[PDB]
């Protein structure tokens, strides 16, 4: 633990950018939380939605 | 058959034309809810019920 300070900082960077990933997998109260699936499955009135 | 005892047939490894059924005139409501009905042809599906 003599390093924790820079450990900490490159810790709290990474899990940022990891939860920013985890952020895309999430529909948000759309049918699928995939654009190709809805650009596949949709006709533009409901996709635009 | 009736609606209390519906029939559900399931459909699996079959390829699916659905454009006969977009195309005919002879279905008063062909309303599509979770997918496109120009799509149809486009797709592939498991779980299939009629």
């Amino acid at each position: 633990s003599a390093l924790g300070k820079l450990q900490d900082v490159v810790n709290q960077n990474a899990q940022a950018l990891n939860t920013l990933v985890k952020q895309l997998s999430s529909n948000f109260g759309a049918i699928s939380s995939v654009l190709n699936d809805i650009l596949s499955r949709l006709d533009p009135p409901e996709a635009e939605v | 058959a009736s609606v209390y005892a519906w029939n559900r047939k399931r459909i699996s490894n079959c390829v699916a034309d659905y454009s006969v059924l977009y195309n005919s005139a002879s279905f008063s409501t062909f309303k599509c809810y979770g997918v496109s009905p120009t799509k149809l042809n486009d797709l592939c599906f498991t779980n299939v019920y009629a």
